[PDB]
RNA sequence: CGAAGGUGUGCUGUGAGGCAUGCUGGAGGUAUCAGAAGUGCGAAUGCUGACAUAAGUAACGAUAAAGCGGGUGAAAAGCCCGCUCGCCGGAAGACCAAGGGUUCCUGUCCAACGUUAAUCGGGGCAGGGUGAGUCGACCCCUAAGGCGAGGCCGAAAGGCG
RNA sequence: AGGACCGAACCGACUAAUGUUGAAAAAUUAGCGGAUGACUUGUGGCUGGGGGUGAAAGGCCAAUCAAACCGGGAGAUAGCU
């Protein structure tokens, strides 16, 4: 709304607004936040999840191995 | 005198855009704009807005006559791929790719 | 296979098709021109044009039939008071399909279907 | 149900050989307004085969 | 007797708002931003002394601070306290 | 399904909170390890 | 008056290699003879990052269902208004506790998010909003149980009370 | 009256189909058993790893159990790949 007012003049009701904070490279920054956040996650996920693969084991690999 | 217009970081696949870009290679711009007008793909909206920008740049900055203009070079490059995580079953994660493009339209009197 | 058959399924069940063409026929009688898809317009001709041929003979029974088909007394009144004598001489073909391009959301081929004696 | 060797870019191009789009051949021209449209479609202004079928 | 120095440090600012203007013109109630540790008796004594005006009742509420993001760094604004001070009828204030 | 984390702040603070750590000897060693490592949130306690 | 590095070319040596030079690059490099090594990678279901492939394929998350007119807008299957249709109705309605913690309301924006578009949004940005002697907590009271002055016990820590 | 009967809530999980890179790291649909009792549920509490608890299947103890998890001894050892 006000980019980032370095400060907002209430004397009148305007604002001096320098920072690119909220710019599209800031938007790429939040993209990065979520980016590497999810990546760490993805890794830990396929870590803690893909465990219970039956891999033919519970009913076919079993009978094979006998 | 060649005139370039680019839509960098085009939010679209290069494969999906090259289908449209192969329709207007070497054509007159009035024919390429009518083809892109009556092509129903989204990439036709992108490459039409780029061809219109190349026409206006050739007219303003270069004095080129519009009836003599011709799409001499057009090519789509791969852009940066933003990457998102889509969850699948059993806790498995897949990293989808959200492709971008760099559309380039070169128009000239040649 | 679809040998010698008729009627479009339109990815709907039978009650949805019947209620959709009942609404669309009432909207076409109400406004005399609508913009829908070309398949729905082509299947709508087989709904609206029998209502007008029914509306050419203003009886109480035919008012009740048109009410059982449309379920709108305003539509039945416009059918028997205006479009009956308006189309009293035409041997069918009471409407017109005008293809109007492609819908932006799904590239669906759209069409304007209007009555003939509109303008 | 999955490959055993990586298919080449040659096979990829040969599979995409038929995925090319067909451009529209010729745009029909309205006889009254003189503007171009699809054959058997109405114009953007609402003309078709001369008459103004719908205002806008 | 509440000390005058505390009474000078209790009140922070008037609160401008559509609700504050409505309560001011209808219920004759001003809306003040006050110090967070300030109680109702300290507020009633401060308005009755520093403005020399008759307070009927004081209702208070605590405003929780919002969570903002300057750029991409997260941050949280301060909790502040809000007082609805109902003046008696006939009393007037700038 | 019913998953293993059904939160309750009272039980969270009685089990893992500050005074529950400071009560015993080994719990005080937990807070000494987190200060040496430099944790921002030293405990659960809000 | 163009270093390292990168990219070519030409020449040369039995080889690991070497030399010259064009372009880029724009500030360091280093002979010889000795010395010391984190000294040479294609493989280790090697580690980290990037990019392919399958492939523009599968899928787009309950088979409760949508149709039209008008509006806004750069643009409307999805937004708003309206008329119809359908669904729940011991719930798919309403009120709370626990839990979350501003997701509430208004204005504005559409990059990202939303499994499509989006003018819309629990999204971004700014502002506003929660008012109690009686509601609840706090508070008085205790249960299971916990802690526990002294105390008893125990190498110490500590255990019980 | 009833560890009585039929049957919703509620608790459970006998059969089939689907699904098996799922809507879901155990579920949905159609049926199914108990349903005033050795019932079920909320909140809080207690029992700690060769230990608990167990109408007893080596079952359960945070998606982990013929001895949990975390850190450390620790670069255990590996006549093996
Ligand atoms: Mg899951
Ligand atoms: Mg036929
Ligand atoms: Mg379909
Ligand atoms: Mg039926
Ligand atoms: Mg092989
Ligand atoms: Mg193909
Ligand atoms: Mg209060
Ligand atoms: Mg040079
Ligand atoms: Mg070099
Ligand atoms: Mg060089
Ligand atoms: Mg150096
Ligand atoms: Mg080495
Ligand atoms: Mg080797
Ligand atoms: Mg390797
Ligand atoms: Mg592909
Ligand atoms: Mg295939
Ligand atoms: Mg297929
Ligand atoms: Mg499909
Ligand atoms: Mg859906
Ligand atoms: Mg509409
Ligand atoms: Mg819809
Ligand atoms: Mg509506
Ligand atoms: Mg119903
Ligand atoms: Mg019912
Ligand atoms: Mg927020
Ligand atoms: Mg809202
Ligand atoms: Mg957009
Ligand atoms: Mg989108
Ligand atoms: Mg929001
Ligand atoms: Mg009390
Ligand atoms: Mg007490
Ligand atoms: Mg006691
Ligand atoms: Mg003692
Ligand atoms: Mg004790
Ligand atoms: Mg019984
Ligand atoms: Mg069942
Ligand atoms: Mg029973
Ligand atoms: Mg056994
Ligand atoms: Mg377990
Ligand atoms: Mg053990
Ligand atoms: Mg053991
Ligand atoms: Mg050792
Ligand atoms: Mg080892």
């Amino acid at each position: 709304m006000t980019g980032i007012v370095k400060w907002f003049n209430a004397d009148k009701g305007f604002g001096f607004i320098t920072p690119d904070d909220g710019s599209k490279d800031v938007f790429v920054h939040f993209s990065a936040i979520q980016n590497d956040g999810y990546k760490s996650k993805d890794e830990g996920q396929k870590v803690s999840f893909t465990i219970e693969s039956g891999a033919k084991a519970p009913a076919a690999g079993n009978v094979t191995s006998l | 005198m060649e005139t370039i217009a680019k839509h960098r970081h085009a939010r679209s696949s290069a494969q999906k855009v090259r289908l449209v870009a192969d329709l207007i290679r070497g054509k007159k711009v009035s024919q390429a704009l009518d083809i892109l007008t009556y092509t129903n793909k989204k990439a036709a909206v992108l490459v039409k807005k780029v061809l219109e920008s190349a026409i206006a740049n050739a007219e303003h900055n270069d004095g080129a006559d519009i009836d003599d203009l011709k799409v001499t070079k057009i090519f789509v490059d791969e852009g940066p791929s933003m990457k998102r995580i889509m969850p699948r079953a059993k806790g498995r994660a897949d990293r989808i790719l959200k492709r971008t493009s760099h559309i380039t339209v070169v128009v000239s009197d040649r | 296979m679809r040998h010698r058959k008729s009627g479009r399924q339109l990815n709907r069940n039978s009650s949805h098709r019947q209620a959709m063409f009942r609404n669309m026929a009432g909207s076409l009688v109400r406004h005399e021109i609508i913009k829908t898809t070309l398949p729905k317009a082509k299947e709508l001709r087989r709904v609206v044009e029998p209502l007008i041929t029914l509306a050419k003979t203003d009886s109480v029974a035919n008012r009740r039939l048109a009410f059982a088909r449309t379920r709108d007394n305003e539509i039945v009144a416009k059918l028997f008071n205006e479009l009956g004598p308006r189309f009293a001489s035409r041997a069918g073909g009471y409407t017109r399909i005008l293809k109007c391009g492609f819908r932006a959301g799904d590239n669906a081929p759209m069409a304007y279907i209007e009555l003939v004696d509109r303008s | 149900a999955v490959q055993q060797n990586k298919p080449t870019r040659s096979k990829r191009g040969m599979r995409r050989s038929h995925d090319a789009l067909t451009a529209v051949t010729s745009l029909s021209v309205d006889k009254t307004s003189g503007e171009k449209h699809l054959r058997h479609h109405i114009t953007a202004d609402g003309y078709y085969r001369g008459r103004k079928v719908i205002a806008k | 007797m509440i000390r005058e120095e505390r009474l000078l440090k209790v009140l922070r600012a008037p609160h401008v708002s559509e609700k504050a203007s409505t309560a001011m013109e209808k219920s004759n109630t001003i809306v003040l931003k006050v110090a967070k540790d300030a109680t109702k008796a300290e507020i009633k004594a401060a308005v009755q002394k520093l403005f020399e005006v008759e307070v009927e009742v004081v209702n208070t509420l605590v405003v929780k601070g919002k969570v903002k993001r300057h750029g991409q760094r997260i941050g949280r604004r301060s909790d502040w306290k809000k007082a609805y001070v109902t003046l008696k009828e006939g009393q007037n204030l700038d | 399904m019913k998953r293993t984390f059904q939160p309750s702040v009272l039980k969270r603070n009685r089990s893992h909170g500050f005074r529950a750590r400071m009560a015993t000897k080994n719990g005080r060693q937990v807070l000494a390890r987190r200060r040496a490592k430099g944790r921002a949130r030293l405990t659960v306690s809000k």
